[PDB]
DNA sequence: GCATGCATGCGCATGCATGCATGCAGCATGCATGCATGCATGCGCATGCATGC
DNA sequence: GCATGCATGCGCATGCATGCATGCATGCTGCATGCATGCATGCGCATGCATGC
């Protein structure tokens, strides 16, 4: 016959019973974990349920090792993930405890509507039972009551979202399994054999769309009968209903006109993002490809452009949308439905103290010498350059931003510029700093220009609205923007950088655009002298192509010259050639700290806001007066990159604040200002040899 | 129902497989590999039309002229043999001589329809690889049963069939609802490509011709746009050319295309497809033997461009660039270069372009550029385009295509600053960064460079220092590993000798050189030794602290150049470590180039 | 043996299933157009770079 | 160092593939009607047999 049947080794009643047992029994190495979660959900303090597969595997192994039988729930969820969502939902709806907190005037409207619906359900059931008993015509009575009565289905009474997260490599390796769901893949490797599975992808996010409401079930009302009609929607488009379909109106002769009611309708928060391959994944001589990710529920706003992540999701098909004339059979398009997100580098804003992080931070503090230990760990493969490394670390930490009132604003971010002879490894330091920062961006001259910086006007595919896509300067907001070949740029880019360093904004007034952007970012630039090597026979301002003011606006301006010396060349050559023989640095009495711990400590330090006392203020004013007196005579001799100005004092203050923050203190001390002045002085020793 | 002709043809092809016993063991080997390694190999083999020609001329002509009647029998016979040997159906591929059936898109006409052809050309545009639904699986909640359906279309079989357009089932035979099981359904990959006439064969000034090719399953992503390709398949027509119904319009005809079964990439000059040669045991023995001699470097050097007189050190440098060093990746994410670059400044009749063209002809992957020939987006791939799906994409440039290869530039001094800044990043960081409206990416550009330049005054002058004669930025020269200066001074004996040499021409072979280079670059990766460490350290110190006037500056790039040259020489030696001799050779070459 | 009344077979009208076509009027459908949208193209202007004086 | 031509991105005007619906005239096909034919029956009459007589 048409539509024959087939046999599979899959029984769903067994899996439902196993799901119930796991949901009511699991113990974390206090009552059941998920029962406590469900109680918190019932009391209206939780919106999302996360199901960890490690718990399922542990439950299975616990059942096995003591003899009894058990089914492989993990693999069933992995290979057919889209079906188990509703199984888990139905199991959970059968065990949710009653709310121990009353509903008051400070709850969400959704909760009020759900509670009203449940009360209405109970009232209808009781009315039906009373009428049936009064008829005079108890399992049978409840069964007949269930048969003749409508209700609100479970999906219209839920208030939570359910997600899965994959099997970690550690658990599978300890239990001797192969965690397929958490083996990262590139978009290239994901073929049609993986459809319907729960898989993980590694990539970098390139685009994200604004959150909008996606309708799941529409609601209508009939004034004729008083029923509520619900219309499921799972397509990109739908046809609204016209006339009532309830039993009363269906059975009568005069039907009522349905009216749409947005408040009873079921909506979802929807986003769509694009993910692109990493360079190391692309084959030789090819161009990277992309992929589509769908995000729904409470997982929205968890992805921003420029993030390198590992997304988890169920790989599902979609209808074909190409040209009609090129369709050969039942072709489909693919997308990923997101279930879990992890980042390769944690943001500072999301910081939080806890036992695990606190122990590591305390160990680092106890080890002593935090300043130099952090400074020497930046690009350890580069010999020497300790002072520039201290300045770079301070740029990583930053100062304190001050709100003066009346709308005024003082920056707290520190800008640094490196300028030296060829072959001094400026680019290596630029790239290493860009890699350490959580929101770092790297640019080189002519490659990025015009709208590559700033932003441009384009149209969203998902939504039908116009938007602005940020460039290099907007992508590194609240981060570090690294610029190579600083002296070879065009005037417009120089003006944009000028404004960004000035006041952390970019103003654009062109055809179709009149707006102001936010550019709260730090600048790290590199440049070369105008004639290749530095010429000590010329004025400092004649060796560089940049305007003097632009140089003046840098807190630290480093000069790095290459004077041959038979001694230091030996050490540099030894370091480099050792680094090439092995893969590590040669020093053995010092151990470098890995990037994650540095990021953790900087995140902890960034929460401080040290204040300035009076004696330190006296010291600062005296130092400023002395330095300003000294600088004028030097600049009159045409031997200064620039005369000292109040920006120098502001830079000293910012550097002192940064050092105080590094020390994890609420007050500033004299030694911090001493170190700041020491750095600002040593910045120019190359010019006095 | 069964057909007698089909069975007779199946029996004949089984006899063919019986007489020749290479394909049987090929199938056995594929099955053995797939069993042992569980990666899974596709079930396919390749047959030679020549052997079929000696065996049965009638069957040969049938496959050539009537593939729709003779090939399915052969595939069934092969599948039967495969199923009989072992403790998906199998497919076939064709090679050998196609005779008059080897054509190009221009010379493919309506008289070749329904026959097996082999076409050559250039890939112009591919398509997105999509899945195709073949079998769906469902579930009924009220009964606990699983159902399924099969789907087919006109391009999955060579012979015409009566359509059976089955619908997608949402209900049961009794009215119950159904649930889709995406994990238990089946999907197959699908792609469509376009092939055009080669730029080096099409007539000049004339618009080109092209043909579409459809691929399925295991031949889905075997080429990229811009490749030279050879596709063997069946030239077939489909549908009705406006015949069904009235369809008053008569302009359109029958839709036609090729149902491909074999795709072969071809290597050419100045293209992105690299040359590879299969290495036999005789070749390996001879190479490993020649590795043991002491003048092996000299022999390999004198073989390069033997029609040119002298320039021995430049030949050595070109060999070193061909072999190359080793690149290093640290755990933190740092990268250390391993390529070698060469520059040549010389007089206007010194055979610079001859050596450049030799390198273009002998390197497995090389692209030829000239000073003002390519500029702007033509070098870094900085051009953007977009699909008809809406998205914007990039397309490779000269240096992006030549990743892991070499690039030849002629008239180097004729470039500008806009492209010199661009090539700085390529020559040191070996990456290309693009930031345009709607694109932010980074492309790998790990390639080596060899270039030739002219002196400022037309001829090299010894009365002035090199800075006035080269006139190129110092930062740019620092990125070139070796710089050579060649001058022609009139000398009676030298002129005589070069005269008899040029007259001789006008009245180790390269393939063995290519095999040698391929094996050396693939197999051996040496390590640094303390002896070479001391030698290189001493030489770098001496060079950095000497008063001699050089042709190029001295930095840490020179130390890294010394290491790279030593490692490349060791690579030539086939040794797994660097000795003192390799370091000394590197130092000697660097000193000769500098002084 | 002789005369009558009833079954019985012959002869004549008549109704009814079968099975073919034919003019016509109704009904689903292909067709001419009516139009929206998203993409590419060619067409100048503002300008950053290279060249000559 | 100053003035000039050139080629490279912004700022657009404008034509053209795709894809969907809508009034209408077209062409086909079921259908009511015309009809011929061969088989079955409802029935009356002329013959032969049975029953007295
Ligand atoms: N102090 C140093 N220590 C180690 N390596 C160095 C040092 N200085 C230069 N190098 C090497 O020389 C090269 C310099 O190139 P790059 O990083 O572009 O710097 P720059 O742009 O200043 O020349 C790098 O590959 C680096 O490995
Ligand atoms: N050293 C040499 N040995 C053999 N032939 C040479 C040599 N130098 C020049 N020639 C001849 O002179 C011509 C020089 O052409 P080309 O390679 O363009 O020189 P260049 O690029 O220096 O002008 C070649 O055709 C070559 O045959
Ligand atoms: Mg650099
Ligand atoms: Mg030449
Ligand atoms: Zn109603």
């Amino acid at each position: 016959a048409a539509l024959p049947s087939i046999q599979l080794p899959v029984d769903y009643n067994n899996l439902f019973n196993e799901i119930t047992d796991f949901l009511v029994t699991f113990k974390q190495d206090k009552g059941p974990k998920y029962m406590a979660m469900l109680q918190k959900v019932a009391n209206r303090e939780l919106n999302s349920v996360i199901i960890d597969l490690d718990d399922i595997l542990q439950y299975q192994n616990e059942k096995f090792l003591q003899g009894t039988q058990a089914d492989d729930l993990v693999s069933a969820i992995q290979q057919n993930a889209n079906h188990f969502t509703e199984l888990f939902c139905r199991a959970i709806d059968n065990n949710m405890p009653l709310p121990t907190k009353e509903i008051d005037y400070k709850d969400d409207v959704l909760d009020v509507i759900l509670n009203q619906r449940r009360l209405r359900n109970e009232r209808m059931l009781s009315d039906r039972t009373n009428e049936i008993r009064s008829e005079n015509l108890n399992d049978a009575l409840r069964e007949v009551v269930e048969d003749e009565t409508e209700l609100f289905p479970p999906n219209l009474t839920r208030r939570y979202f359910l997600y899965f997260k994959p099997l970690s490599q550690n658990c599978a390796r300890r239990y001797r399994k192969k965690a397929i769901s958490s083996k990262p893949l590139s978009v290239r490797q994901i073929k049609g054999d993986f459809l319907g599975q729960l898989i993980t992808v590694r990539g970098i996010i390139t685009r994200v769309s604004d959150v909008k409401p996606a309708v799941e079930v529409i609601a209508y009302t009939c004034d004729q009968c008083g029923y509520e009609v619900f219309q499921e929607v799972n397509s990109r488009t739908f046809t609204p209903l016209s006339e009532c379909t309830s039993e009363e109106c269906s059975q009568n002769q005069t039907k009522g006109q349905l009216f749409m009611s947005t408040r009873a309708s079921k909506f979802s928060a929807f986003q769509e993002c694009k993910i692109q391959e990493l360079s190391q994944q692309v084959p030789v001589g090819h161009i990277p490809r992309s992929l589509n990710i769908h995000v729904n529920g409470t997982l929205v706003r968890s992805l921003s452009p420029g993030d390198i992540v590992d997304v988890t999701g169920i790989f599902l098909p979609a209808p074909y949308t190409g040209f009609k004339a090129l369709k050969a059979g039942l072709l489909t398009e693919t997308y990923l439905e997101a279930q879990f997100v992890r980042q390769h580098k944690k943001k500072f804003a999301s910081f939080s103290l806890t036992s695990d992080v606190e122990e590591r931070v305390m160990e680092l503090i106890t080890s002593g010498d935090v300043y130099n230990r952090l400074a020497k760990s930046i690009a350890p493969e580069i010999y020497g350059n300790l002072d520039v490394k201290k300045a770079l670390l301070l740029l990583l930490v930053g100062g304190v931003d001050k709100r003066v009132g009346d709308g005024m604003k003082i920056r707290g971010d520190i800008n640094v510029c490196l300028m030296g002879d060829p072959g001094v490894a400026k680019s290596q330091l630029l790239k290493a700093i860009c890699k350490i920062s959580p929101r770092g961006v790297y640019t080189t001259g002519k490659g990025s220009s015009g709208v590559g910086l700033t932003a441009a006007v384009m149209k969203d595919p998902v939504t039908d609205e116009m938007i602005l896509e940020g460039g290099a300067l907007v992508l590194a907001d609240n981060g570090i923007c690294c610029i190579d070949e600083f002296d070879k740029m065009d005037e417009s880019d120089r003006t944009a950088i000028h404004e960004v360093m000035e006041q952390q904004t970019i103003s654009i007034s062109k055809a179709g655009i009149n707006t102001t952007l936010n550019a709260r970012t730090s600048i790290l630039a590199a440049a070369n002298p105008l004639y290749g090597r530095y010429n000590p026979r010329l004025s400092p301002l004649d060796n560089i192509n940049l305007p003097a003011a632009l140089l003046s606006r840098f807190d630290i301006l480093f000069l790095m010259l290459d004077i041959p010396s038979r001694d230091d060349d030996e050490k540099l050559a030894e370091h480099v050639t050792y680094v090439h023989m092995h893969n590590k640095q040669p020093d053995l009495d010092f151990t470098p700290v890995e990037p994650s711990k540095m990021r953790e400590y900087i995140a902890y330090a960034k929460t401080k806001r040290p204040v300035m006392s009076e004696a330190v203020n006296d010291y600062v004013v005296q130092a400023y007066i002395r330095l300003r007196q000294d600088s004028k005579r030097e600049m009159d001799s045409k031997f200064s990159f620039g005369q000292a100005t109040p920006r120098t004092l502001l830079g000293i203050i910012r550097l002192s604040q940064a050092l105080a923050k590094l020390r994890l203190a609420d007050m500033v001390d004299i030694d911090d200002v001493e170190e700041a002045l020491r750095l600002v002085r040593v910045s120019k020793e190359s010019l006095y040899q | 129902a069964p057909d007698a002709v089909f069975g007779d043809r199946v029996r004949r092809f089984q006899e063919f497989l019986d007489t020749f016993t290479s394909y049987r063991d090929s199938v056995r080997s594929i099955q053995v590999y797939n069993s042992n390694n569980a990666n899974i190999l596709p079930h396919r083999i390749i047959i030679s039309l020549d052997d079929l020609r000696e065996f049965d001329r009638s069957f040969w002509s049938g496959i050539l002229v009537e593939p729709a009647y003779f090939i399915p029998p052969a595939e069934k016979a092969l599948t039967d043999l495969a199923d009989s040997m072992d403790d998906h159906p199998w497919k076939l591929s064709f090679k050998g001589s196609f005779g008059a059936h080897a054509l190009s898109p221009r010379t493919l006409t309506a008289q070749h329809l329904n026959k097996l052809v082999s076409v050559e050309g250039i890939v112009t545009k591919t398509s997105l690889v999509r899945p195709k639904l073949i079998r769906s699986v469902h579930y009924a909640a009220k009964t606990g049963r699983f159902h399924y359906r099969d789907y087919t279309d006109a391009t999955t079989t060579l012979t015409t069939r009566i359509p059976t357009p089955a619908i997608y089932p949402t209900e049961d035979t009794e009215g119950n609802k159904l649930t889709t099981e995406y994990g238990y359904s089946t999907f197959i990959d699908h792609q469509r490509i376009t092939v055009q006439e080669m730029p080096e064969m099409a007539p000049a000034g004339q618009l080109p011709r092209s043909i579409d090719v459809i691929l399925d399953d295991d031949l889905v992503d075997k080429t990229k746009p811009g490749d030279r390709v050879n596709v063997v398949g069946v030239f077939k027509s489909l549908g009705a050319g406006g015949m069904n119904q009235s369809n008053s319009n008569t302009l359109i005809g029958f839709k036609t295309l090729i149902l491909g079964n074999t795709v072969y990439p071809l290597h050419a000059r100045s293209t992105g497809v690299a040359a590879r040669q299969m290495l036999t045991d005789f070749d390996i023995r001879n190479i490993n033997k020649l590795s043991k001699k002491k003048d092996i470097f000299d022999i390999l050097s004198q073989s390069l461009a033997p029609s040119i007189y002298g320039h021995d050190h430049i030949k050595k440098a070109i060999l070193l660039m061909l072999m190359g060093g080793v690149e290093k990746n640290l755990e933190n994410g740092s990268h250390l270069r391993g390529d070698i670059n060469i520059l040549m400044v010389g007089d206007p009749s010194t055979a610079k372009s001859q050596l450049l063209r030799f390198v273009l002809n002998t390197a497995s992957l090389a692209i030829a550029t000239t000073g003002r020939g390519s500029s702007g987006v033509g070098l870094t791939a900085a051009v953007t385009t977009d699909r008809e799906t809406g998205e914007r994409r990039l397309e490779a440039g000269a240096m992006v295509l030549a990743d892991r290869g070499v690039v030849c530039i002629d008239e180097f001094d004729k470039m500008t600053d806009v492209d010199r800044v661009a090539i700085h990043e390529v020559m040191e960081q070996q990456t290309v960064t693009i930031a345009k409206a709607g694109i932010h990416t980074t492309l790998n550009a790990r390639c080596s460079v060899i270039a030739a330049a002219n002196p400022v005054f037309g001829q090299y002058d010894v009365n002035r220092d090199p800075h006035q004669n080269i006139a190129l930025p110092d930062s740019l020269l620092s990125r070139f590993d070796l710089l050579f200066v060649v001058t022609d001074d009139i000398n009676e004996i030298r002129d005589r000798s070069i005269s008899e040499h040029v007259l001789r021409t006008h009245r180790v072979t390269i393939p063995f050189l290519r095999k040698y280079v391929q094996y050396a670059k693939e197999r051996v990766i040496p390590q640094l030794t303390q002896e070479a460490i001391n030698v290189i350290v001493k030489n770098y110190t001496d060079l950095r602290n000497d008063d001699n006037t050089k042709k190029s500056p001295i930095t840490a790039r020179t130390l890294e150049t010394l290491i790279r040259l030593a490692t490349a020489h060791a690579k030539v030696r086939l040794s797994k470590t660097v000795n003192k001799v390799d370091a000394k050779v590197a130092a000697n070459l660097l000193r000769f180039a500098l002084l």
